[PDB]
């Protein structure tokens, strides 16, 4: 069922430096893909920043990873219309602990 | 990287307290979670006492937990000893690459009978499922790939790993992954050899094993961890076995 449709993170967010479970920005290009760029949340640590600003691995930094909604092109390098694709991204890192 | 010490055995009469000491080579001790595990005879492990001393459900109250960071160690406490306590303790800790057990310590309950245990079921518990497949015989220089189908948790989220145990011999670390798939971790005797690899789509842990050899030979466990080094959950496992 075709039917028609019209027209970084760290600028307004540092929670990628202050988090305890930190993370690095990877820039996704895609020109075949809508949006074109798709920021990528990779954890810094296995562990996570504690109280005295150390690398702590009672715990760990992990990605959340969440499927997003995107447009592609349906034919290959054509740019007329797409197809409506999901895709696995980080969006950012939690720190998960043991004790619950 | 290091080594984890417990005795080979210990005794202790019913109704009394025992403790099981462990001590750790390398690294400071007080820096990651330690795990102890029971193992009674022909079943598969199960936890008693996670991060440092964290009780599970299930586990009777007489079994606590505790560090000295001074002398490197971790202990397992067991009060008013039963007949059922009988069994192998195993334990685990972890630094950021590797996962380590200690040999195990064999306890006796003086007195010889008055109980007995039985085994645990495969997964630990609860809904966790965890079923193991892929064992066969195989030639040295053989391949074969294990597969671990889990059900009854977000699978994604937890990181996993896989725990080896020739028969009547100790629980030896193989191989971690992250519950991503982004970060994996080896034995040093498996490196080259071995490759841990998940599906999350499809709820399933896969170990492809290269160049086979005959001290690879054991019992493979499909193992749930809370975090890195930190096991909850155990299979049942599947038997490989490498002969000429
Ligand atoms: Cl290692």
């Amino acid at each position: 069922r075709t039917v028609m449709v019209n027209l970084n993170p760290k600028r307004s967010s540092d929670y990628y430096n202050r988090s305890t479970s930190p993370w690095n920005l990877h820039r996704n290009e895609d020109p075949e893909r809508y949006p074109s760029v798709i920021w990528e949340a990779q954890c810094r640590h296995l562990g996570c920043i504690n109280a005295d600003g150390n690398v702590d691995y009672h715990m760990n930094s992990v990605p959340i990873q969440q499927e997003i909604l995107v447009l592609r092109r349906e034919p290959p390098h054509s740019p007329n219309s797409f197809r409506l694709e999901k895709i696995l991204v980080s969006v950012g890192c939690t720190c998960v602990t043991p004790i619950v | 990287n290091f080594m984890l010490t417990q005795p080979h055995s210990v005794s202790e009469s019913p109704g009394k307290t025992v403790t099981i000491s462990c001590t750790r080579s390398s690294g400071s001790l007080a820096n990651y979670y330690v795990q102890w595990y029971q193992q009674r005879p022909g079943c598969s492990p199960t936890i008693v006492i996670f991060a440092n001393n964290q009780r599970p459900s299930g586990v009777p109250d007489r079994f606590s937990g505790s560090i000295d960071s001074s002398s490197n160690s971790a202990s397992l406490t067991i009060s008013g000893l039963k007949t059922e306590d009988e069994a192998d303790y195993y334990c685990q800790t972890y630094d950021p690459y590797s996962v380590v057990f200690g040999g195990g310590t064999k306890l006796t309950v003086l007195g010889g009978s008055g109980g007995s245990g039985g085994c645990p079921p495969c997964g630990s518990g609860g809904e966790v499922q965890l079923l193991e497949s892929g064992g066969g015989l195989v030639q040295p220089g053989g391949s074969l790939r294990l597969s671990c189908a889990a059900s009854g948790f977000g699978f994604s989220s937890y990181a996993m790993s896989w725990v080896r145990q020739a028969p009547g011999k100790g629980l030896e670390w193989v191989s971690a992954i992250s519950g991503s798939g982004g970060s994996t971790y080896y034995a040093d005797s498996v490196k080259g050899r071995f490759t841990i690899s998940r599906d999350n789509s499809k709820n399933t842990l896969y170990l492809q094993m290269n160049s086979l050899r005959a001290e690879d030979t054991a019992v493979y466990y499909c193992a749930r961890d809370l975090i890195h080094g930190v096991t909850r959950n155990w299979g049942c496992g599947t038997l490989v076995t490498v002969s000429s």
